[PDB]
């Protein structure tokens, strides 16, 4: 081929969105270079085919035929298995390149204050939100709080970001580094004062990096063990966050000086923390064994030690001073047991104790045992801090605090942020697995069946045991495999250091018994320092009952003694939305938070909420700013935890500057809310929300639960069946086979509908609710409009729906139907699509927008440039599903299209992603590729 | 393979009017150079390991990679065993371990004069070091990835052909009369006469009679002053170190062809 | 295999009215015993290697001997297998050395002899191979001596008797009963004690609280049982109750043994 992809992108976007907008030129730059590398490696006919694919798909977005995708499907059908994998591979790489360009454009975009319109709506986009200094200034200047009050608030604030597995692709450090080199070359190529020779060489470097990324095929490395999954998960901490935290904390120092506070934020401030679910969450995942949990704790300790060893070595090089404390001098010469460099000999000792600490962990991991003594290593953060604080005090004593406030201060901030394990591990298990244990205990003792007892009979008995001083768990207790897994986990918790763990989380929590049950089990299995117990209220019924549950827990003397004035509660968004639709789930959650908070205030407990997957707070790219500000008043008060989904971890943390802005907005929003809460809801707002909720729930359950043919439609129109059967997703897709959607799990629910571009779980029920309110009273349309403009809760909830509609396409969802759904159920499909378009139309009306995402052109531009690649994979997926499912459906087989090489074990190559494949060679790898790429393009939805 | 630019050193080699610069000082700077060389290479190899994650390679590289999977813990990066489907990483990890041995051997020779770390475990010549690197270069090109080869791997190859295994080559310098002092000591000891008093032509005729002859000259019993022993001892240090470590032998205050041929004889008669 | 004569000892085990015999002393003396035993076996095996010089051997011995080649001379099969036994014996000894010095050993239990039966398998293999080859006369010499030594001394030379006073147990159980609000076992009659003790021994539910307030003496009693629980069974003989009076003194120790995890 000859011509560039520039033209087909221009016709997708209505112009430049800012006058430093070079995104389309970036996209064209990288993919034009990719296609040339593709042509030189595999021949012009292959490169021409891939580019034609892209053009058909880009043109469909320009105006949605559907006729053109079917003939695209016709050509992709009948490619040989090797050519299908190569095409799918190339389109995925192009999509990755587009995302890299977008990161570069966001990172170096010149701030433009003229875009701000004032008010809370500005905090929904990165282009208009307020940095840490602007929010500090607003607090002192508009809210009227003292700089001293702001300084004190920051000192008592902690934001805790919780990392979770990616649903389709791990990221190794190697590739993150290949990503950074592609980004760096693109930035440097666009410098103003560029020489021709530098440009020629930077061009050759860019082509080189793109080809290296294309010939590693990280795409086709077959899904890793849970330990590897955790190791690759830490890559972003290694590559951006580790150096990011000290950089941002230094900007906080800058900001408070700029409001009159002339001292730095003390280095012992846990302003930001990081936690992990990888190796800890075992809810419905038996691959996560007690040994896996021990393994990830030891791995974390190794990686920490390595990062510290290198920081300390760079620090030794810098601190060549000779003037020092008396106390530092006595210790320096003690360790001489070059001497004129006292900071160097202290830090060299720390480095060796760090090597011991890492080797000890490596041995415990390999052998279960290590003769390397705990004496020889660092066993506490206190023992690690002592030498570093000695050096800080010494350098200040001799008048060089300026030096100490360089990288030594950075290192101290890193120790108080990451500790010795980088992240703390959350443990999670479902409530009935605990009931199974206790029921085995009660019947073995002949006490009865805890399963059959009332909720209050349970409470009465468990409180009798907890107040009692006599053990309970028999050592000869007959255990099943599941019961042994729960007991074994607790034994692993007992054997490991307390600072390795965060909370123990109870999935499907319903009643105070679920919490007290694990308190008992923790003690009875020998956890001498118990973990805090955290309920996860998922269903609507449980959210309704949640404030009562926690009030009865707070009414118990024993429990108040144990929790010492602090309680954590986790709330689920996608969980609750799967129960009774999103809109009702959102409103029930707001109220549950509201009521839990005053229950908490009444008993004098500090309540912390942990926001699970699917939350508006989870949109870490920018909208999280407004989403946090929109939380009910007095719900945060300096302490909050948020799930960082894998599908957005690259967008938030892949790039140095974006990592900075992600950390910044979480800390700013959280700080401001505690001193500047949102408007309290009006009565007519509540009343309308209440009535809308019943209509939305009834509409959601009428289609999802009460319609017999729904499940059969679901497994035809989506790749849900193949997602499960294939080698992706790590987990069993549902709890028991064949109980409908009830036993299906949140991730497959959202994943399967997002792949088809339909997004049913996010919006269903909302159209009925809006229509019901408009029809009930003509004045209700104006009150919903006012709610969207005046009530942050209502704005962020529909802003999410708008974004997911921007990511949807009824034509493509209909193509899945046309190909894969039985004739008798196609009318049901088009009725769901009728609900889709009716919901979108009224959502736009209430927001006052003419077309989707009017008012966020930046987000609109970023999404639309992905669709050419996503749509290509959508057509590929649909036709691959029909041939997978229908054994003698074919069309014309085509002669091979790519060129290279008689070297290669061609058959073994079609099957990299799952060599034990039970599907015909090439189909499983082609379907996984479409799934990976569609997931990469869609990122966060519901 | 073009050494368009090279670097040499006088530090530890120039002893002209500088008795602080002893034979063992020369031995020491040569070993230190080899240590830091090894350290710079270990770092370059490690970051090259991070980059070369490809799985396609030629047949020769694959059989070699397979071999080395038939035998990585005391490093920070790549402490875990390296999978065989990452061939360039398997080869380069072996290169790193031979470089570690290279460095440790030099550290031991410096501390104790001896090392139980074999020369076989180490890189003793730059040709032995170049073979694994060029194997990766041609495999990368064999499989159509010359563009990748011409990245950091090409940088590393140019560094090997610029710096070798000693970073810099050492120039030795000493003044001409210190050599005449040595030769006069052995002409007198053997009863031949006094090389100092001979004219330039008599010196030449005698030096070349010895240079063309096949019989050794320097007695081990020779009465040596401290200055004479220093010149003799320096030559012995040259004889016991690898040739790649040195550049030229420079004669200060040179005046006549005798000054050159005298050091050629002393070089041979001290066993270089 | 006839244990016609055995040896035991009270040194490090008997603590009746002797507080310097602590749980750690008992752990030390059993580990020392295992080191001495290994040394005596290494010497016996080495002199036996010198002796067993012949090349004729069983089918079963021969493929074992050549298995161990894939690891001096090959043509001496009994020397190959006995050299392997010497190697593990060195491992046994060093592992005990490490557990004595640091409480834990990176020397794996598989690298060593953990049982008397594992140690006897190679030796009985030679005995059967010698006799199979018509060399029973040779087998009934030094090798027979060593087998009789294994069946007499084991891997600890002597077994360790434990002994402790009647009322030091009653003190522990009275602390348990008082703490749970049961009453005072100390004031109960012998019959009341028996009926309660069998209540607990027939029951399936644990008893000893982890938070139980212990005096130094009660802690010493509990700590001793924990050491017994952590060490191999073949290192010990009986638990002896001094000043025993009634069946409750016995049943009380049986309860405490179980409740401390032996």
């Amino acid at each position: 081929k000859h011509h560039s992809i520039d033209a087909q992108l221009r016709q997708l976007v209505p112009g430049k969105v800012s006058e430093d907008d070079k995104l389309i030129e970036y996209d064209a730059l990288l993919v034009d270079r990719f296609l040339n590398i593709l042509q030189d490696l595999h021949g012009p006919s292959l490169r021409e085919f891939v580019q034609e694919c892209y053009e058909v798909s880009a043109d469909y977005e320009g105006k949605g035929d559907t006729t053109k995708l079917g003939e695209l499907g016709a050509k992709l059908t009948g490619l040989a298995p090797a050519d299908a994998i190569l095409v799918a591979s190339s389109i995925l790489h192009m999509l990755n390149l587009a995302n890299l360009a977008e990161e570069v454009q966001i990172a170096h975009r010149r701030r433009n204050s003229k875009l701000k319109k004032g008010g809370f709506a500005d905090e929904g986009s990165a282009t208009t939100e307020s940095d840490i200094e602007e929010t500090l200034k607003r607090l002192v200047s508009e809210v009227g709080k003292s700089p001293e009050e702001v300084f004190e608030a920051l000192k008592n604030q902690t934001v805790d970001l919780v990392f979770t597995a990616h649903p389709t692709q791990s990221a190794r450090r190697s590739l993150l580094q290949k990503n950074a080199r592609i980004r760096n070359c693109l930035t440097q190529l666009n410098a103003k004062d560029i020489t021709d020779d530098d440009k020629q060489e930077l061009d050759e470097a860019l082509q080189r990096e793109i080809q290296a990324a294309f010939r590693t095929d990280e795409i086709r490395r077959a899904q890793p063990t849970p330990q590897d999954e955790m190791r690759y998960g830490m890559s972003y901490i290694h590559e951006t966050v580790w150096k990011g935290v000290p950089k941002f904390l230094r900007r906080v120092d800058t900001a408070l000086k700029n409001i009159g506070i002339n001292e730095r934020l003390p280095y012992n401030v846990s302003l930001i923390r990081f936690s992990s679910w990888m190796g800890g969450d075992r809810d419905g995942n038996p691959r996560v064994t007690p040994e896996v949990t021990r393994d990830v704790c030891l791995l974390a300790r190794m990686m920490a030690a390595n990062l510290y060893i290198d920081q300390i070595e760079e620090l030794m090089f810098e601190l060549s001073m000779w003037r020092c404390n008396d106390e530092l001098r006595v210790r320096a010469e003690e360790l001489h047991s070059p001497p004129n460099e006292p900071y160097r000999v202290i830090l060299g000792h720390v480095r060796d104790k760090l090597y011991n600490t890492r080797e000890r962990a490596r041995h415990l991991l390999a052998s279960g045992v290590s003769e390397i003594s705990a004496e020889s290593s660092f066993t506490s953060i206190e023992e690690f801090l002592e030498p570093l604080e000695l050096c800080y005090k010494s350098l200040c004593d001799c008048g060089d605090k300026a030096i100490a406030d360089g990288s030594l201060l950075d290192l101290l901030r890193q120790v108080f942020t990451f500790g010795l394990s980088l992240v703390k591990l959350d443990i999670r298990q479902e409530s009935e697995r605990h009931t199974d244990v206790i029921d085995a205990i009660t019947t073995h003792l002949g006490i009865g069946s805890y399963r059959e007892w009332s909720e209050d009979k349970r409470q009465e008995w468990l409180l009798s045991e907890l107040r009692g001083k006599r053990p309970l768990l028999p050592p000869d207790l007959p255990q099943t495999e599941e019961i042994a897994d729960v007991i074994g986990a607790f034994h692993v918790l007992a054997e490991l250091p307390p600072d390795s763990f965060g909370p123990y989380i109870i999935s499907m929590a319903t009643a105070p018994s679920d919490v007290l049950a694990v308190e008992l089990l923790q003690r009875e299995c020998g956890v001498r320092q118990p973990l805090p117990v955290v309920p996860l209220f998922e269903r609507l019924a449980d959210l309704q009952s949640a404030p009562a549950s926690v009030e009865r827990l707070f009414s118990v003397d024993w429990y108040m003694d144990r929790i010492k004035g602090k309680q954590q509660v986790m709330v689920g968004y996608s969980d609750s939305g799967k129960d009774a639709g999103r809109l009702s789930a959102a409103w029930q959650l707001y109220r549950a938070q509201e009521e839990m908070a005053q229950v908490a205030k009444r008993y004098g407990v500090k309540l912390t909420l942990f926001h699970g997957r699917g939350g508006t707070v989870g949109r870490g790219g920018g909208p999280t700013h407004l989403a946090i500000l929109s939380q009910p008043p007095d719900t945060i008060n300096g302490s909050i935890r948020v799930t960082v989904q894998g599908e957005v971890i690259e967008f938030c943390f892949g790039e140095e500057h974006l990592c900075f802005q992600t950390l910044q907005r979480f800390t700013a929003a959280t700080l401001e809310h505690g001193m500047h809460p949102p408007v309290s809801p009006k009565p007519e707002w509540r009343k309308l929300m209440d009535e809308m909720a019943v209509v939305a729930t009834e509409e959601y359950r009428s289609v999802v639960v009460k319609e017999a043919r729904f499940v059969e439609y679901f497994r035809s129109a989506t790749p849900e069946t193949e997602y499960g059967r294939m080698n992706i997703g790590s987990r069993p897709a549902k709890r028991r086979p064949g109980g409908g959607i009830t036993t299906l799990r949140a991730i497959p629910w959202i994943f399967s509908w997002t792949q088809t571009r339909f997004h049913l779980p996010v919006w269903l029920g909302v159209g009925a609710a809006f229509k019901f309110a408009i029809d009930k009273d003509v004045r209700n349309f104006q009150v919903l409009k006012e709610m969207y403009n005046e009530w942050p809760f209502f704005r962020v909830t529909l802003d999410l729906l708008e974004m997911v509609f921007a990511k949807g396409d009824p034509g493509i969802a209909g193509l899945y139907d046309e190909l894969l759904v039985a004739e008798e159920l196609k009318p049901f499909g088009k009725q769901l699509r009728d609900k889709y378009v009716e919901t979108q139309q009224l959502l736009l009306q209430i927001a006052g927008h003419k077309d989707i995402l009017e008012g966020d052109p930046f987000l609109k531009q970023g999404l639309v440039l992905r669709n050419p690649y996503i749509t290509t994979l959508n057509v590929f997926q649909a036709y691959t599903l029909k041939r997978i499912r229908d054994p003698n459906f074919k069309v014309t087989p085509q002669p091979p299209l790519s060129k290279e090489f008689a070297d290669e074990n061609k058959p073994a190559g079609l099957v990299k992603l799952n060599p034990a494949s039970e599907y015909p060679p090439g189909l499983e790898d082609t379907l996984i590729l479409t799934m990976k790429g569609i997931a990469a393009g869609m990122q966060n939805t519901g | 393979n073009v050494s368009l630019i090279r670097f040499s050193s006088w530090m530890g080699g120039d002893r002209d009017g500088n008795p602080r610069v002893t034979p063992e000082v020369t031995r020491d700077v040569c070993l230190l150079a080899r240590m830091m060389a090894a350290n710079l290479y270990i770092d370059q190899i490690e970051e090259l390991m991070f980059e070369l994650s490809m799985w396609r390679c030629n047949d020769e590289l694959r059989v070699r990679a397979e071999e080395l999977h038939s035998s990585t813990k005391y490093y920070i990066e790549f402490w875990k065993q390296i999978p065989p489907n990452e061939p360039y990483r398997v080869i380069l990890g072996h290169v790193r371990d031979k470089l570690y041995n290279t460095r440790e051997r030099a550290r031991h020779l410096l501390a104790s004069g001896v090392s139980e770390i074999s020369a076989e475990s180490s890189f003793t010549s730059i040709e032995e070091f170049l073979e694994p690197l060029e194997l990766c270069y041609k495999s990368l090109c064999d499989c159509g990835d010359k563009a990748i080869a011409d990245g950091s791997l090409l940088d590393l190859l140019r560094q090997v052909f610029t710096f070798g295994l000693s970073l810099v080559k050492l120039d030795i310098r000493q003044e001409s009369e210190r050599h005449t002092d040595v030769i006069d000591a052995i002409t007198t000891h053997l009863g031949i006469g006094s090389y100092r008093e001979w004219s330039e032509d008599k010196r030449q005729e005698w030096l070349l009679s010895e240079l063309r002859g096949k019989r050794p000259l320097l007695p081990p019993d020779l009465p040596q002053t401290e200055e004479i022993a220093d010149v003799i001892g320096a030559f012995h240090v040259l004889a016991e170190l690898p040739p790649d470590s040195f550049g030229p032998y420079i004669i200060s205050m040179a005046t006549a062809p005798s000054d050159v041929l005298a050091v050629e004889l002393l070089q041979r008669e001290c066993g270089v």
